[PDB]
C-alpha cells in the first residue's frame, strides 16, 4: 500500500527471488506499453544461463546484450544534459548515443501485446534485432568520426528497415535480416 | 495524513478516492474537491458511446493536464514575474484562474453531465487550438469554438 | 573611453577621442590595466586580445566589487584582417559561463 | 529533533514542500537557459558586425598612414577634443542590477582640427563606429554574463536540495 | 502531554466540538498573543450566524471576513516560496500581500487581555479596522499598478494608524475610523 | 540497513567486516566491496617485516587517507560542478576514479600480494611527494614514481 | 545499539560520570583515531585542574588550549558554510581557518598506538605542538594582512615540519621544537 519498497513483504520476497520484473506506472504514461523500468530490474540467472544461449541462439549472443545494456547504461547516464539544454544542442557523439538510445528504447524494448505478430518474439528475432542495431551503430560512430552531419545520418531509411523489423513475421524474418544486414553494410560509406 | 490506518486500508479496498482540499476551502469555493489528488479507477468503463457522450475521456484527460500545468505557472509567476511568461504561459494562468472559478465553484446548482461537458468545453476555447494534445481533431472540430458568455457557471 | 592595444591603432583611438594607451607586451598591457584600474575605474577599459585573453582575469583580486569598469578583449589590427575564431571565443565564453560545451 | 508523531508529520509536510521547491527552481532554469540561448545568438551577430567594422576602419586608418605622414595624423589627435561623459546607466536583469553602457555622443562630432586632409578624415569617422559598435558588444557580453551567474546560482541551489537537504 | 494533537483526547474531542481553536506554540514563544493558529483552527458557525451579522454589525461584514480570510490563505500559500527563496526574491505584488499579512497578524489578530482599552473589542471596531485594512489593500494594490515601489508604500504615514486603531476607546472609535478611511484615501490620491 | 540488530550484533562480536556496496555493483564493479565501512582487526599481528611486505602498513593507510579525500573531493563536485575544482582536489578526485576502476575492480584474478603493491603503488604515484604524510621518507622514493597504470 | 546514545544505559550513566568520551563511527571511517568526537564530548575535571597545569606543565597552558578549542570552534561551525559552496567563495580569514583546523585535527588531535613513537605522548610534547600550530596560525593572518595569498602560505615547507612534529621521540623533541619555532617565525619573514 503506497508502493514502498521496505515493506516487509517486499523485503522478504526480494530475498528469495531470482529476478525482479519492476512495472512502472510512469512508463506506461509514457506509451511505453510493456512499462518495464530496466534501471531497477535486475535478474541472477543470466550467468549460469549463458551456456544454453550460447548453444540455442547464438555464439556470441552474450556479448551482444551486455553491448546492449551498457549503451542502455550510457543513455541513462546523459538524461541530465539532455534535460538542461535539450538534444539539439548536443555533440555530434552523444547526440548520436542518445539517438540509439531512443531506436533501441522504440523499436527492441517495445512491444505491443495486442498485435497479430509482435505479441510472440523468439529468441533468434530478438538477436536479429541486436545484431542490427549495434551494427548501425558503429557504421554511424565510424561515419561520424570520418566527418559526417549526425542530422545526415538521421535521414537513411535504415532507420525505417529497422523500425518495421520487429513486425516481420516469424517465418519471413531471416530473409528480412539478410537484406537489412546488406542494407546497413550498403548505406553510409558504400555512398558517403 | 493518508498513512494513516483507516484511510490506508480503504484506500486499499475501495477504488479511487475524492480529495477534498483546504485551500479551495478557505479561497471561498464549493464544492471544495480537488481534481488533481482525485481518482477513480473504474472511470473508463463507464464513460464512452451509449454512456454520456463519445469525448468524455479526452476532455477529462485534457482537463487534467492543462489544470496541473496552470498550477505550475502560477507557482512560478509569483518569484519571475509576468513577463518572462511566453503568451501559452499566460493562457494556461487565465485557464486556471477560469477553471476554478467556473468549473468546480459551482455552489448549489444541480448540473447536467451536458451542461458539465459544455463549460469543460467553454474553459478549453480559451486554449489556443493546437495545444490540445490529447484531444482527437474530429472532437475539437465538433465542440471548439463557443465562449463563456454563453454557457458559464454563473448564468 | 581607455583602450589597451598596439600603439600604433592606440593613435588611431586618441584620434577618435579615446584614451589610446599603448602596449606591446602581455606583462606590459597587464602593468598598464592595472596602472588604469588603480587610479579610477570610470573608464570603459578596452584590452587587446593578444596582449590579454581573458582582461579581467589579471585584475580579478583588484575588481572586487566592482561594476561599472568592464573589461573585454579586442582581436587587433594585425589579426584584424585575418581569420578570427568567433565560433572559438563563443565557445570558450559559453564554456565558461556554464561549464559546459553546447555548440552542437 | 524530538522522536514524536506530531514531529514525523511535520518532517513529511517538509519534504514534499523540498520536492515542490525543486521542481519550482527546475522550471525557473529552464526560462533562463532560453533567455541565455537567445542571448548567445545575439552577441555573436554583435561580435561579428563588431568585427566587419574593426576591419574597415583598420584598412581606413593603415591607407592615410601612408598616403600622409604620421605627423600629420599626431597633430589632429593633438588637436581633437578628447571624449567625456560617457553615459553609464543601470539596468535590472533578472532582480540584479547591470551597468549599460550608453555613447550618447563622441563629443557629438562638433570640432575638428584645422588640418583635415581628406585621408584623415575617413579614418576618425571609422573609429567613431568602431567605438559605437565595441559598447553594443560589451553590454551584450555583460548580460550573458549576468544570465550566466544566475543560471549556475540556480544549479546549485537545484544540486544543493537534490542531494543533501 | 507532548503537544501532540495525535493524542487520543484531542483525536475525540476533534469531532465532537463544532468550534477548534488550535493554539501554537511558536507563537507563545514568540510571545504573540492569543497566540491561535490560524491555519489549523476552524469554525462550523459561520452560515448559520450569517444573518445576525448582517442585521446587528453592516450588511456586507460576511464578505469583509471572506476577504480577509482569503488574504491570509494567499499569504499563507506564498510563505512556501517565501522560504524557498527568501523574501526579496518575490514580485512587488506578492511582496504587498506578504506585508498585508504581517500587518493583519500584527494589528488586527493580536489582542492584549492585560491592555485597559484592548482588553475587549465589540464587532464594530472589529468590523472598521477590517474595512481599513481592505481599503488600504485595494490602495495599495492600484498603486503598485501604477509603478509605485513597494517601498515607498510600506513608508507611508497611514500605517501608524492603522496600527494604533486598536488602542482606541469604544467611544472614541466612530470618529477615528471616519479620519482613518479620509486619511488613507488622501495619502494615496495625492501621492500618484 | 547497518544498524539492524543483526549486522549490529554480528560487528561487536567479530574483527572486522567485509561490507559490499550497491552503488559499486550497479557501476559493474566486482568484486563490489567498499573499503571505507570494511574493517579487519588482526589485520596489523599479521602483516610487517618478516611477512608480506615492511610498507605494508603504511601504504594501507595512505591508501584509505587519499580515498577519503577523494569521496569528500566527489561529494563537493555534485553541488559546484568541476570546473571549479582547485588542482590538488582534480588530483585527487582522478586518484578516486583510477582507485575505484583498477584497484578495487579485479574480474576473476587471483592476484598476488606483490602484485597488488605494485598497482597500490603505482595509483599513489598519482599524487604529489609531500602529500604522503602516513609513509616514512624511506620506503617513498624506493617505492615511489612507479608507471601510472602497467595493465 | 546502533549508536544510538539514547539508551538506557548510555543515559543512565551520563547522569553521574565525570567526563563523557563519545566515539564516532564517521571518524573511523577515515581511519582518524581515536576517533574522539570533540563536539559532542566534555568534561568537568577541566577547570579543577588549572593550577597543577600552570605548576608542572606551563604557565600560560590554559590559555592556549582554550584558544585552540576556540579555533576548533570556529572551523566546525564555517564546515557547514563551506560544505555548501565552496572554499574558493569565502574569504582569506575563512580559509586560512579552515586550513589551520585541518592542520590541527590531523596533527594534533590523530595518535597512532600502533607506532613506536606516536603511541604515547607528554604533556610537554602536546605543549609545543600546539604553540607551534597557533604561532603559525598568528604568523599566517599577519601575512593574510600584509597581502600574502592563501596558496602561497599554503606551500610553504614548515607545515611539513609541524606534520611530523608528532613521530619525533621524546628525547629529540626540544630541539625539533626550537627549530620548528625559528623556521616559522623566518619563513614568512622572507615571504614577507
Amino acid at each position: 500500500p503506497g508502493g514502498d519498497m521496505s515493506e516487509p513483504v517486499t523485503q522478504s520476497t526480494l530475498r528469495i527471488v531470482g529476478a525482479f520484473w519492476r512495472l512502472d506506472a510512469s512508463l506506461a504514461f509514457r506509451r511505453h506499453f510493456p512499462a518495464i523500468n530496466w534501471n531497477g530490474s535486475y535478474s541472477l540467472f543470466t550467468s549460469a544461463l549463458d551456456p544454453w544461449y550460447r548453444e540455442n541462439v547464438a555464439e556470441d549472443y552474450p556479448e551482444l546484450r551486455d553491448a546492449i545494456s551498457e549503451l542502455l547504461q550510457r543513455e541513462a547516464g546523459l538524461q541530465e544534459i539532455v534535460q538542461l539544454v535539450g538534444p539539439d544542442a548536443l555533440q555530434d557523439a552523444e547526440r548520436l548515443v542518445i539517438e540509439v538510445g531512443r531506436i533501441i528504447r522504440e523499436d527492441f524494448l517495445q512491444q505491443n501485446a495486442y498485435h497479430e505478430v509482435d505479441a510472440y518474439c523468439s529468441m533468434k528475432k530478438a538477436y536479429g534485432i541486436m545484431k542490427m542495431i549495434l551494427a548501425f551503430y558503429k557504421e554511424a560512430e565510424a561515419a561520424i568520426k570520418r566527418g559526417v552531419s549526425i542530422d545526415e545520418i538521421l535521414q537513411l531509411p535504415v532507420l525505417e528497415r529497422i523500425g518495421r523489423a520487429r513486425y516481420v513475421s516469424e517465418e519471413e524474418f531471416p530473409a528480412y535480416f539478410e537484406e537489412a544486414m546488406k542494407e546497413i553494410q550498403g548505406a553510409f560509406k558504400a555512398l558517403a | 495524513d493518508r498513512t494513516h490506518p483507516i484511510p490506508d486500508l480503504t484506500g486499499y479496498i475501495t477504488e479511487g478516492q475524492i480529495q477534498l482540499s483546504r485551500e479551495l476551502h478557505r479561497k471561498g469555493i464549493y464544492p471544495p474537491i480537488d481534481p488533481l489528488p482525485s481518482l477513480s479507477r473504474l472511470m473508463n468503463n463507464g464513460v464512452g458511446k451509449g454512456k454520456t457522450r463519445e469525448d468524455h475521456k479526452q476532455v477529462s484527460d485534457q482537463l487534467y493536464s492543462a489544470y496541473a500545468n496552470g498550477v505550475d505557472i502560477r507557482k512560478l509567476v509569483a518569484i519571475i514575474g509576468e513577463d518572462a511568461l511566453t503568451e501559452n504561459d499566460r493562457r494556461y494562468l487565465q485557464f486556471a484562474d477560469a477553471f476554478e472559478r467556473f468549473f468546480i465553484n459551482q455552489g448549489q446548482q444541480n448540473r447536467s453531465i451536458e451542461e458539465s461537458l459544455q463549460i469543460a468545453w467553454a474553459l478549453l476555447s480559451m486554449l489556443p487550438q493546437g495545444e490540445l494534445k490529447r484531444i482527437s481533431k474530429d472532437h475539437i472540430g465538433k465542440y471548439y469554438g463557443q465562449k463563456l458568455e454563453e454557457i458559464w457557471g454563473a448564468p | 573611453m581607455a583602450v589597451i592595444a598596439d600603439p600604433e591603432t592606440a593613435q588611431g583611438f586618441r584620434l577618435a577621442g579615446l584614451e589610446g594607451y599603448g602596449a606591446s607586451s602581455a606583462e606590459e598591457a597587464q602593468s598598464l590595466l592595472e596602472t588604469l584600474v588603480e587610479r579610477g575605474g570610470y573608464a570603459l577599459v578596452a584590452v587587446d586580445e593578444a596582449l590579454l585573453p581573458d582582461p579581467e582575469r589579471a585584475v580579478e583580486r583588484l575588481m572586487r566589487g566592482r561594476d561599472l569598469p568592464v573589461l573585454l578583449p579586442i582581436a587587433g589590427l594585425k589579426e584584424a584582417f585575418q581569420g578570427h575564431d568567433v565560433e572559438g571565443y563563443m565557445r570558450e565564453l559559453v564554456r565558461k559561463t556554464i561549464g559546459f560545451d553546447i555548440k552542437l | 529533533v524530538s522522536p514524536t508523531r506530531m514531529n514525523l508529520l511535520q518532517r513529511r509536510g517538509q519534504l514534499r514542500l523540498a520536492q515542490k521547491g525543486v521542481d519550482l527552481l527546475k522550471k525557473k532554469r529552464d526560462a533562463l537557459v532560453a533567455e541565455f540561448f537567445g542571448l548567445v545568438r545575439e552577441a555573436m551577430e554583435a561580435r561579428k558586425a563588431l568585427d566587419q567594422a574593426a576591419k574597415e576602419a583598420y584598412a581606413a586608418l593603415l591607407l592615410a598612414q601612408a598616403f600622409d605622414g604620421p605627423e600629420v595624423v599626431a597633430g589632429a589627435a593633438l588637436g581633437v577634443p578628447p571624449l567625456e561623459g560617457v553615459e553609464a546607466e543601470v539596468e535590472n536583469v533578472w532582480g540584479s542590477k547591470v551597468p549599460r553602457l550608453k555613447a550618447t555622443f563622441p563629443d557629438g562630432a562638433l570640432l575638428s582640427p584645422v588640418g583635415t586632409p581628406a585621408y584623415t578624415l575617413e579614418a576618425s569617422r571609422a573609429f567613431r563606429r568602431y567605438a559605437e559598435a565595441l559598447i553594443r558588444v560589451a553590454n551584450t557580453e555583460t548580460r550573458l554574463k549576468k544570465i550566466g551567474e544566475e543560471i549556475k546560482k540556480t544549479t546549485r541551489r537545484v544540486n544543493a536540495l537534490e542531494q543533501v537537504v
